[PDB]
């Protein structure tokens, strides 16, 4: 019979044409299409449809297309689009996007999504489901930061470091075979996908290759170790021979050469740039031109994003503290002026808005906060929507295009950059099961349910002593997927092809699923989704002005922003 | 003292409640987490006093008014449920739309 | 300009369930004592014995009510209900173990029904 839209949305979820607002921001997502058919919606509970002899099948065994887990009536939002559908995962792999139910009594059920006796049901009605966020700048300094990362729907930490060490604090590297083997062995206890980056400096091919053959997944070229052009050349040779990605922390003192010298040293190859904006480091002041090349993949760290009325002072103070800068020497003042430059941040706002920068990262505990990458990404999105207004591709008064572009910056684009695209990074069949379920009113603050490999790993859950799970205090707790030996099965540890073939996991006794990094040196800025624009970036050496397409880019810092004290205790 | 983990967990609720009370007494508008803390702490204290479940539910809706909290917070909380040791055992107290 | 997170602004229109299918209306009476709840997608011949209706028509059909919702029958209370077809493969198994196969062989279903004492068989 006739059903009013409001009741249907309240009981099942939004339909075609409905708009949902992401937290306190001013962003509305409109459901483009829908795969389920009205009247055949599947839900669980007492007296519901999913029962033996009903929309739940009861004859087929596990092998005959019977699923192992299904999220019902979820609202998928990925670079492929935004639509409401049902998610079906089996053996820890996403196997079906569509509608789930018994084809015996329902119509239009996708053949691979048969639900039977050996299935689990999770009701994601009125919840936003996103792929696990990918972090590319993590300084491994504290083992309790994995929980903070998990609280924001981050399932892949890609970095180096051996704890509270001097080099580990300064740079994200894992120098040598011994240290990288120790880190790989210690990786067993972390309930997260992990990738390890080794030191990418030296004067010979063999010492650099020894790290890749030991189990490294990439290379980092940090300034404090010495970013000489010879080191860049050696690292690039090792990389394209071994098919791994290289991350560059460009020189800031210009002691070994200007930006053009490094640009010639890379020689038109494919490289990944860390903190391309330049607050965290880089060639003062024209580093940001790397955002314009058609062969360099850009990125950004969080503490500068977005532009508020307090970034400059805190950044100056942390530069004062970490590097032991003093106010009795004017060289430190000159360094601060030449590093922290507000015009470049005001430009980076628009370049993030315009799709010039394709990714976004954290640089955890290294002038960057681990647990607010998605938070700050969506804050920047809302601020840019408020200031620069609607984009040119908007239709019917909806923000689908902006949402897709900004959600591509921390889920899929880093996966393309690091070469791990074919296992993780998006909701797509054949990929691993790393999903994050948010409530619409909490989207971007606290992940409601983080599931890795088909088993729920993290959840905002209440007191354990109550008869029901909701009663206060609700807090983030690790579920059964991060205890016992189950942690070894729901996690993927990424590893180079050459070091995988050498039986490194067997020698080390690795037990987690081993991931292979491939298809990394064949890509560029032309392959990123919605963020594939390359142009000329002009940096004025004196006025520090930024000009793009013959136009100056700047924006005014805001005093108040959403995604803020309304949610956090402090 | 002999504390099961439950008491150690509710002590955090009490701490958040007293912090929220200090913030409110200063003259600020509360946001969602500490408003939840105040409501649940009032529920727990009223249960410890010796009130019944029905009267606790009734007075749970008249502790915070909608102009003591941040803008739009009243829509955060559909209901609040808590575990409280009444004079005749532990019980679950649930109050719907506590702020209006 | 009141702000509410997660709020929806639904469009104008109405959602129809079970589009393009034949609709029937029957009379159901409960002759028992305990109240009976009946789901939406549950097949309508394998329903409780004490239900009284035209069981012959209620073969290969289900309740035309929104999914997850249920119909309630008080003791000695009768009401009119709406039924629609069961689409897809039209094979049904299990439940009360009366059909255990296709729905086109109504003779076997009715024979088993009157053998086991199901009320309303005709
Ligand atoms: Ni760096
Ligand atoms: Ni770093
Ligand atoms: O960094």
């Amino acid at each position: 019979m006739k059903i009013n839209r409001q009741q249907y949305a309240e009981s099942y979820g939004p339909t075609v044409g409905d708009q949902v607002r992401l937290a306190d921001t001013d962003l509305w997502i409109e459901v483009e299409k829908d795969y389920t058919t009205y009247g055949d919606e599947a839900n669980f509970g007492g007296g519901k449809v999913l029962r033996e002899g009903m929309g739940e099948n009861g004859t087929y065994t596990r092998t005959e297309n019977v699923l192992d887990l299904l999220l019902t009536n979820a609202l998928i939002l990925d670079y492929t689009g935004i639509y409401k559908a049902d998610i079906g995962v089996k053996d820890g792999y996403i196997v079906g996007i569509g509608k789930g139910g018994n084809p015996d009594i329902m119509d239009g059920v996708t053949p691979n999504m048969i639900v039977g006796t050996a299935t689990e049901v999770i009701a994601a009605e009125g919840k936003i489901v996103t792929a696990g966020g990918i972090d590319t700048h993590v300084h491994f300094i504290n083992p309790d930061q994995v929980d903070v990362a998990l609280a924001n729907g981050i399932t892949t930490l890609f970095g180096g470091g051996t704890g509270p060490a001097e080099g580990s604090k300064a740079t994200t590297v894992t120098p040598g075979p011994w240290n990288i083997e120790k880190m790989l062995k210690s990786t067993e206890g972390l309930p997260i996908n992990v990738g390890i980056l080794g030191k990418g400096h030296g004067s010979s091919i063999a010492p650099i290759m020894e790290q890749i053959d030991a189990g490294a997944a990439g290379l980092k070229i940090h300034e404090d170790w010495g970013a000489t052009p010879a080191s860049i050349d050696r690292s690039l040779t090792v990389a394209d021979e071994a098919d791994v990605q290289v991350a560059i922390h460009s020189d800031t003192l210009n002691e070994a050469g200007f930006l053009e010298d490094t640009l010639r040293a890379i020689n038109g190859r494919v490289i990944h740039s860390f903190h391309v904006e330049g607050a965290g480091g880089g060639h003062a002041p024209d580093i940001m031109a790397m955002a314009g090349h058609p062969n360099v993949l850009p990125s950004s760290t969080n503490p500068t994003r977005p532009f508020t009325v307090n970034t400059i002072d805190e950044h100056l103070d942390m530069l004062m503290v970490c590097h032991h800068l003093k106010q009795n020497i004017p060289e430190d003042v000159a360094f601060a002026d030449s590093r922290i430059r507000p015009e470049t941040i005001a430009a980076e706002d628009i370049l993030h808005d315009l799709g010039i920068i394709s990714m976004m990262s954290t640089d955890a505990l290294a002038m960057g906060r681990a647990g607010e990458m998605v938070l700050r990404t969506w804050q920047t999105a809302d601020k840019m929507k408020k200031q620069r207004g609607p984009l040119a591709e908007e239709k019917n008064g909806s923000d689908n295009f902006r949402a897709k572009r900004y959600v591509s910056k921390y889920t899929i684009n880093p996966a393309i950059a690091q070469g791990i695209a074919h296992e993780v990074g998006s909701i797509e069949e054949g990929k691993f099961a790393d999903l994050v379920l948010w409530e619409p009113k909490f989207f971007g603050v606290k992940a409601d349910r983080v599931i890795k490999g088909g088993i729920i790993a993290y959840a905002q859950i209440g007191d354990p002593s109550a008869s029901i799970p909701t009663p206060q205090p609700v807090m983030g707790r690790r579920m059964y997927g991060t205890v016992g030996d189950l942690i070894h099965d729901t996690n993927i540890t990424f590893m180079s092809k050459s070091s995988i073939q050498q039986g490194v996991p067997a020698k080390l006794g690795l037990k987690r699923r081993i991931g292979t990094v491939k298809n990394c040196r064949n890509i560029g800025k032309k392959d990123m989704k919605w963020n594939d624009v390359t142009t000329d970036i002009d940096i004025n050496p004196e006025t520090y002005e930024v000009k793009v397409d013959g136009e100056v880019l700047t924006c005014e810092p805001v005093k108040e922003l959403p995604m803020a004290q309304r949610y956090f205790l402090f | 003292m002999h504390l099961n983990p439950a008491e150690k967990e509710k002590l955090q609720i009490f701490l958040a409640s007293e912090l929220a009370l200090k913030r409110k007494a200063r003259g600020l508008k509360l946001n969602y987490p500490e408003a939840v803390a105040i409501i649940t702490s009032f529920i727990m204290e009223g249960a410890r006093d010796g009130k019944t479940v029905a009267m606790l539910m009734e007075e749970g809706k008249h502790v915070l008014t909608r102009d003591d909290v941040m803008e739009g917070v009243p829509e955060m909380i559909d209901d609040i449920q808590a575990e409280a040791t009444f004079p005749d055992g532990t019980k679950l107290v649930t109050v719907h739309n506590p702020i209006s | 300009n009141y702000i509410v997170p997660g709020e929806y602004r639904v469009a104008e229109g109405e959602i129809e369930i079970n589009a393009g299918r034949e609709k029937t209306t029957i009379r159901v009476s409960n002759t028992g004592d305990r109240p009976i709840q009946v789901g939406s997608h549950i097949h309508f011949v394998e329903v409780n014995k004490e239900l009284l209706f035209d069981r012959a028509e209620g073969i290969g059909r289900r309740l035309n009510i929104p999914s997850g919702t249920a119909a309630r029958f008080e003791p000695g209370e009768e009401m009119e209900v709406e039924l629609t077809e069961l689409g897809g493969n039209r094979e049904v198994f299990g439940i009360s173990d009366l059909t255990n196969g296709s729905v086109d062989n109504k003779e076997l279903i009715l024979q088993r029904a009157k053998e086991l004492g199901y009320k309303g068989v005709e």
